[PDB]
């Protein structure tokens, strides 16, 4: 490949340089309204974050059926990581958008909606306290994408996760974190990542019910996204 | 699928 | 808190210590399995290890230091991903096989009998073959329970001492790996691929879960830490 | 609550 001869601070720069852009809403909400909101939004961004995907590092020289699968694990985990990452300096709020910033409240125009957006400020709140910084994102959430799908299938991502491991560790020793600061705070960035597949996995298991398929009208590819979940 | 589409562009 | 000055040996000899016991299943080998049949044993064997494990988290280094509320929070969240892990670890030795029990040693064409658990049958075998291909001791596993015990459910409501103890148990997993002859960038490394499962086995608990509230004689117990998830 | 009994215990 070509992503392990790169060195920590290329890595960084890669993956910043990789990031997606913000986009924004369709400029009080119902249920139907809230929802289709949402759903553009995502529909979009999604287009956005396959662009994102084969520019991390690594993720081309994968074959096109892997690139899929690991896509299709992970879309909305990376939706929420970035959803979460966006709204860090808002805090009690979602930043979906700039112009598109919503708190608890506005998440009961939808019907178990609240729970999860507990659940992604609780995580925003996390990340805050922690004092998360974007060039530690970058590398979670290019982990995200390739380790959420990979015991579902590979030794080469591993050797890419090792890579953004490295990375990462590189990224703190350079901020001045002694040796136990360093795993420390590597364990705990890792393990915030069992909290954003779980919140996922609940909002997933809600998106693709027949009561959320009908109370708007889907993207084709948002749908295709939603079915490899079933 | 409409990925296999967006991956290959 | 005793937990707090616990050294990384005092940490292994007190979640080695703690282990629970590994039961056995009633199975009689000498009757074809049923979906019914094969449900009833899984299920009466999973009641009788929540009991083990309820008293084993007790047992857990800062665990007891924690409120009443929040010891019953933590295991409703984890409680099948305690399970779940426990389940991938004694299989880890029987390739292709889960070893729910000694008497009870299942391969993925077994799993079919029932509609929709060889999906997590194969995550399952999956994740086994990671931890056999990693090599994972006794020592690594016993932490990565006791983590996934206090964190899985430290998002959704103190913190500050749960966190500690989760800095502690990263201490002493890197004191292993050191211990192990493993270079710096080796143990940060085997870290980071440790606590990035806990990723595949927080999936596993929520894809089976899903299955298992869904439309499935179960226990008391089991009802309430199922219905604890809606 | 079952799990909060066998907590107490
Ligand atoms: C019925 O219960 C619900 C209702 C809504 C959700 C949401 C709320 C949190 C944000 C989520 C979504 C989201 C996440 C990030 C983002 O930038 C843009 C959008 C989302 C994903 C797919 C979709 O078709 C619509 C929205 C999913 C979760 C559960
Ligand atoms: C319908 O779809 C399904 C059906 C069954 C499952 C299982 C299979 C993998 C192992 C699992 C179970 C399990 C896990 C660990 C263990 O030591 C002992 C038991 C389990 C948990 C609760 C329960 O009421 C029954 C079984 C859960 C998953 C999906």
């Amino acid at each position: 490949s070509l992503a392990l001869s790169l060195t920590a601070d290329q890595m960084v720069s890669a993956l910043l340089d990789a990031e997606p852009p913000i986009l924004y809403s369709e400029y009080p909400f119902s249920e139907a309204s809230m929802m289709g909101l949402l759903t553009n939004l995502a529909d979009r961004e999604l287009v956005h974050m396959i662009n994102w995907a084969k520019r991390v590092p690594g993720f081309v020289d994968l074959t096109l059926h892997d690139q899929v699968h690991l896509l299709e694990c992970a879309w909305l985990e990376i939706l929420m990581i970035g959803l979460v990452w966006r709204s860090m300096e808002h805090p009690g709020k979602l930043l979906f958008a700039p112009n598109l910033l919503l708190d608890r409240n506005q998440g009961k125009c939808v019907e178990g909606m609240v729970e999860i957006f507990d659940m992604l400020l609780a995580t925003s709140s996390r990340f805050r306290m922690m004092n998360l910084q974007g060039e530690e994102f970058v590398c979670l959430k290019s982990i995200i994408l390739l380790n959420s799908g990979v015991y579902t299938f590979k030794d080469h991502i591993h050797r890419v996760l090792d890579k953004i491991t490295d990375t990462l560790i590189h990224l703190m020793a350079k901020a001045g974190l002694t040796l136990q600061q360093q795993h420390q705070r590597l364990a705990q960035l890792l393990l915030i990542l069992s909290h954003i597949r779980h919140m996922s996995n609940k909002g997933m298991e809600h998106l693709y019910s027949m009561k959320c398929k009908n109370v708007v009208p889907l993207s084709d590819l948002l749908l295709e996204m939603l079915d490899a979940h079933r | 699928k409409i990925l296999h589409r967006l991956l290959q562009d």
